[PDB]
DNA sequence: TGTATGCAAATAAGG
DNA sequence: ACCTTATTTGCATAC
């Protein structure tokens, strides 16, 4: 249930790359 | 003008491929624009050009000064809190979550911790419990 | 022994 | 000189 305390990277490449594929 | 998305993720396996070719782990190339910059980038935010898990911006800020660095040759250090005084801290914001820069000024002189290091703290804290528990 | 990653400091930017 | 939101980095330690 680890919430996840910490702060992400808004639209990482990584992401923003399998998005624009399907 | 810094590249198109076509473009980033071709980088990121030239920059693979061609950095264990001259034997240089991340960690290497990290204080590697260290003597070349005024400053440096850790083994993780190498890292992280690498994976392409890095924003458009933060990533288009570096593709030029990485392939400076690979093509020809050649910030305050992160406060890390000791356990006692993250406990300690956890208190005061269970007391208050917004503490005056009065209180908080009364609070770092009260644990012998930087004013400024303090100040911070319950900010990101603050915008901590915004994500966690809305 | 190099590489990820979680948790989270530091910083950037508009008030 | 401080808060807020948004983000960039990076100890530390899990792979």
């Amino acid at each position: 249930a680890r919430p996840y305390q910490g702060v992400r990277v808004k639209e990482p490449v990584k992401e923003l790359l399998r998005r624009k594929r399907g | 003008e810094p590249s198109d998305l076509e473009e980033l993720e071709q980088f990121a396996k030239t920059f693979k491929q061609r950095r264990i070719k001259l034997g240089f782990t991340q960690g290497d190339v990290g204080l590697a624009m260290g003597k070349l910059y005024g400053n440096d980038f850790s083994q993780t935010t190498i890292s992280r050009f690498e994976a392409l898990n890095l924003s458009f911006k933060n990533m288009c800020k570096l593709k030029p000064l990485l392939e400076k660095w690979l093509n020809d040759a050649e910030r305050k250090k992160r406060t890390s809190i000791e356990t006692n005084i993250r406990v300690a801290l956890e208190k005061s914001f269970l007391e208050n979550q917004k503490p005056t820069s009065e209180e908080i000024t009364m609070i770092a002189d009260q644990l012998n911790m930087e004013k400024e290091v303090i100040r911070v703290w319950f900010c990101n804290r603050r915008q901590k419990e915004k994500r966690i528990n809305p």
